[PDB]
């Protein structure tokens, strides 16, 4: 997709993550789970809701066609009315259909970007204390606690704290 | 070792959107913006019923064709429904002049109030009681006339004198009224009904003048009539006065309408039912919260925007890529 | 030397440019022009139907049967009409063709007409059919003639111009387009000479229509050496309808008329001097044929057939490839 | 450009890469050459083609102007016809011209993105088994023959297989 | 402890906000308002050309030459017309100015008129040209006057009213706008006193125009103490065209007419002041002095104005999201 | 943000950086301060200026209302004119308002991308001679001179020149 994450280097989504659009999956000696990142999810919900409402608001005008009759001496003005009314119909049908195609493209890209930025947020915290498997997964070189997992998620990961354990594990391999 | 992975939501949705780049994309969440569904009936708008003209056209109603008596009084309406196969219109053949403007003026109203504008006594020394024709039966009388007009004829013995009438609109509402000019087929019918000599119909107000005289000739038979009536309408503004003067061939105004006051005239066969609506189209009621609709550009009330589209579905969710089980 | 792998993109010899919101004159490797600006400066057939060339005749000259328009006389089938800007043969006896614009609109709507005698000269009794010709309306052979579709009726040697009557009942399934006139003499003397003394009228009716007119006698500035005028009129007699004609005098009677077929095409009346040739077109504009697959065109808003959308744009080039950044060679 | 690859950290294009929009250039003891990334180019082709066909389809109605004559008592309705036809001409000229400027901006960005994602994809496979030379080029810290090159292009590069060799050479320098 | 280099972005004291599809009220560092909502409440010159202030006269009062509209009388050139909504001097003798709306549209298209004597009074032979005044059309100085551009022709004290005739050939370069009328007495007594006995007509014609009218006698309601009416007419004599006039009685003759010279025309109906000011864009509600692209002031304007839209504000972000510390 | 830098991993802006949209904040023994990246700033200004002028240029036509008069027998054509003029009014009003919302979204994104691409430009220069902190800031493993800071800003940073000094501290 344009940021390359969704249906990209993260090949699939998670039916097991039901509480958010974007999330973390973890496994550790204490268990495993799928959990949404609430801030990025809620921000995205607020934006998309706003996009939908803005479009609805912008579209809330109506062009009104009319029931008027015209005589056998009014072919010109009768046709003028028909061309006028068909004209606005074609303009608005165009405006709505194109807007939908364009905004659907850009909405999917916004989701892709939010996933991508989440992934980069973790990768810059972990540095060489973890190994990039593919598919947006990292394997820690150290034991990573539930508390450690929460620290990666809320951006408080203490790299130095695990640097020695990590290096020792890294090259033992 | 321990894993942390980053990812996104999937679900069992099979609903698709299109994109400039890609068609048929399954997404986890989305909103359809277009309404394609309608109740095929007419309902009240603003808790106000529409006027069903039934077997009468607008002409038959407002001129008062004798067969249109069901519609005779005051009427208040939210819109008008005219049935396409309505057979009672102009019964005595002729042209209702500026017909299209009359239909638009009537469509812009919401109420009329019928009242006697010119009592028959207004016109002295003529006969106001013989003005009927087999072209205009009621359902019970084989020869009648418009309820809103008087077909004046000369008295049995006397010549047709100059008749005159005035009506002063001292009210606050415009008055819609009607008159006509008889064009006999023959100079014989002409002399029988009216005097010998040149005849005229003249009318005026502060802002309007009318003058017309009979165009005597035989036209193709319509409801057995080779003669014709030219019908006319006008609107007497509040404060205005109408003067009427004629020495023959006048089809006089009798009853008129105080006229009050978007309006619509729907030509349709749909039934009017005991129901309410906020959006009424010519092909049905929309009961919806959608932004667009493909039902009809012709409506009354508050409707969504008409477009030719089949669907306008907006992705709100992400692309749906659930695990293959 | 160390082994390399590099990531990069296509460049080519394209010198073609596009504009974007952020930047003008961007050279791109691939692009599509969406707008057509080329045309063939001629008229071709549409739906394999030839258009009608009025040549040196206007639309008025044609359907009234101006004697000089005899080439077009008769039966006509067309996909559109071409009227030359300086056609000379129109209304030869001066006067107004009433509701002209709405006539031109009605004719444009049609796809074919069949000429036929509507009222034979015999229809009118006690009057002279033969004498109605004028120098204002010559043919290309006789100097005094009259429109093919009308009879200018005159009273005979007797003082009286009698009441004349004519009926045509349309039993045919097709509307009939027909014409008539009322003649307005410059003076009372000409009025006396041509028609009966006293009040004159022309009255006509159908189930749906009425018409009454009397002569309006006055001297008017000379046109074609005529200070008198004719009021020309036209109407359409629906299938099943009957026409009654009655006149005291001053009648220019309908003689020949046209069975009229309306079309499912647009259709059009192009005022233009461009040549008509034996060619085929899908899209005919008033300034020429478009023969194109483009979405947009800047040739003309006026056309018949299937044309691209008209815009004022000079070019509508969509990028499809990427920015073209070829290596500099010296 | 917005993703910063095209005319960016990768300065120029390749006239020599003739089989695709986006690609690889390689050099090794066996040889040197250009090869398009087929998968990313073909997806871009499909997408851009869909865009072009969508624009064409939404633009496939035509307002119709008419030849009608007006008399010298029809100045108002003649001007009404004129202002109406010109009105729709101006709306459609605006729609088409703005859409092209807009979509041209976004199509160049889409290409920019596909190049950057292709770059990042290789970067994350090679890790520290290769050295960034700049201009979107990596120099390997190990021998990388044709099958090795292919595996980078295929997405199947084996970092473990070459990690000892590349680590030894990284030291030697 | 180590040295640092950080990458970042501008912030500032801006409290100016924009809206986007995703978010409302976004404070941005730099932005531009594309919409103009301010105006000067007055009328200004346009291409250094003053507009025509009709003052206490309507367009009708002005070009028929209502006697109270004398200030207007003579040549005029203008950048647009200002008609005051309460102007009282219009059609002073009651009647209809036929094809009025179409006259108002033609006058609007113009930039200048030159008034000239089209038909000297001497043109009409055997009639009285000095008595055609009325108490319904007073000047400021006399109780009984008439339109300055027309002559109400009446019988010479010794009967009868003869056939009168006049011709004018437009040899000039410019179209000519002119006027005439037909008098419609309330009585046959007024008819016989002013004009002859006998059937009266008013006929006019050019190479391309035909006109014929005869009087329509009847009493209309009193307007300015008149139950008679005048039907007023206008036309345009093209360059090279000749006008022939011929009447028998009841003709209100063309006397003075206008050489008419014809961009964008404007007739503004407004009470705003005209000041000694210059402008490039003039709206019916005032001057826009502005560089902006859009304006929410009025759809009715002359000059080079911004595009009219119903928007309150159209502010484009140019800088970035403002996040100061 | 869509590119995630502005109001994102770079949490706030710099009131101190007065002369540019995007730029650098350094700290060293000689001091600290702000410097705009001139090239990316001017390119954005050029782009945004072009966008504004394109919009203004495309919006340069006008639909003109007339206020002709209509008689009491011209209700239909009078209404036709009104609906016609109101119709074009509604289309242009829609066109202007929608375009401003859309373009505003894209302009904020563009600024976000320019910041991100600047951050990546530096990042790829510095390599492991510096620690990438979470926040668009890099902490050097070596002493970085005002001259050193300048070269980072100019794209002329010399990684080998500081590689061994950096290795020492990065491990020591
Ligand atoms: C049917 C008929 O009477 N035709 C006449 C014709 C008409 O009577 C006339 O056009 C109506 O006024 O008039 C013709 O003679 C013309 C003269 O009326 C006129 O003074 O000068 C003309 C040439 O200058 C011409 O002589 C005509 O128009 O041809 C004779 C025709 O038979
Ligand atoms: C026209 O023709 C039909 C069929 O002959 C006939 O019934 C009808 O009466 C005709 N019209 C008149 C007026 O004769
Ligand atoms: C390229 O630039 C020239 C002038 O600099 C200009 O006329 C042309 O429109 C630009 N090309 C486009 C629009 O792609
Ligand atoms: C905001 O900034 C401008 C330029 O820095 C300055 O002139 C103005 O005084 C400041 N406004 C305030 C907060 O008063
Ligand atoms: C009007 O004047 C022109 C030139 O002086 C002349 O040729 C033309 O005959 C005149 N028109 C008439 C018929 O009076």
């Amino acid at each position: 997709g344009i940021f390359g994450a969704i249906a990209g280097f993260i090949e699939g989504g998670w039916t097991g993550m039901i509480d958010g659009w974007y999330g973390y999956h973890h496994e550790n000696s204490q268990g495993s789970g799928y959990a949404a990142d609430r801030e990025s999810t809620q921000k995205a919900i607020d934006g998309i809701t706003n996009k939908v409402n803005s479009i609805i608001n912008k579209m809330n005008t109506q062009f009104e066609a009319v029931d008027h009759e015209f005589s056998n001496l009014e072919r010109r003005i009768g046709n003028l009315n028909k061309r006028m009314e068909d004209g606005f119909l074609d303009v608005w049908t165009y405006n709505a259909e194109l807007l939908v195609l364009l905004e659907n493209e850009r909405t999917l890209d916004l989701h892709d970007a939010n996933v991508k930025n989440l992934y980069e947020k973790v990768k810059s915290q972990l540095r060489d204390n973890a190994n990039d498997l593919g598919n947006g997964c990292f394997e820690f070189w150290h034991k990573c606690d539930n508390e450690c997992m929460e620290s990666v998620k809320n951006g408080t990961y203490d790299y130095p704290k695990y640097q020695k354990e990590s290096k020792l594990n890294r090259q033992g391999i | 070792g321990d894993k942390i992975c980053i990812g996104y939501h999937a679900n069992n949705s099979t609903t698709q959107v299109d994109t400039l780049l890609e068609k048929n994309v399954t997404v986890t969440h989305s909103v359809e913006l277009l309404e394609n569904q309608k109740e095929k009936r007419f309902c009240k708008i603003m808790n106000k019923a529409p006027l069903d003209l039934k077997d009468c056209t607008i002409e038959g109603w407002i001129l008062g064709n004798p067969k249109c008596d069901l519609l005779l009084g005051d009427q208040s309406w939210s819109y008008i429904v005219e049935r396409p196969n309505a057979q009672n219109g102009i019964c005595y053949p002729g042209v209702l002049n500026e017909l299209e403007e009359l239909k638009a003026f009537i469509g812009s109203g919401e109420r009329v109030e019928r009242f006697e504008m010119f009592p028959k006594s207004t016109w002295a020394g003529v006969d106001t009681s013989r003005g009927v024709t087999n072209a205009c039966p009621s359902y019970t009388i084989d020869s009648s006339f418009y309820r809103n007009l008087v077909w004046i004829v000369k008295t049995d013995s006397a010549t047709y004198p100059v008749i005159k009438g005035t009506y002063n609109n001292t009210g606050t509402q415009p008055i819609l009224y009607f008159w006509g000019v008889h064009h006999p087929l023959d100079t014989t019918v002409q002399d029988n009904l009216y005097g010998s000599g040149d005849k005229y119909v003249r009318m005026g107000t502060e802002s309007m003048n009318f003058a017309k005289s009979p165009e005597i000739a035989a036209r193709p038979a319509v409801n057995d009539q080779r003669s014709r009536i030219d019908y006319y309408w006008s609107v007497l503004r509040p404060g205005e006065t109408l003067n009427v003067e004629s020495n023959g061939n006048l089809i006089a105004p009798w009853y008129a309408y105080k006229f009050v006051s978007k309006g619509a005239v729907f030509k349709s066969d749909l039934p009017i039912e005991n129901c309410d609506a906020t959006c009424q189209t010519i092909t049905g009621v929309l009961r919806t919260n959608k932004t667009f609709q493909n039902v009809s550009p012709l409506w009354i009330g508050e409707c969504p925007k008409y477009v030719k589209s089949e669907s306008l579905r907006l992705a709100t969710g992400l692309r749906n890529v659930p695990q293959i089980a």
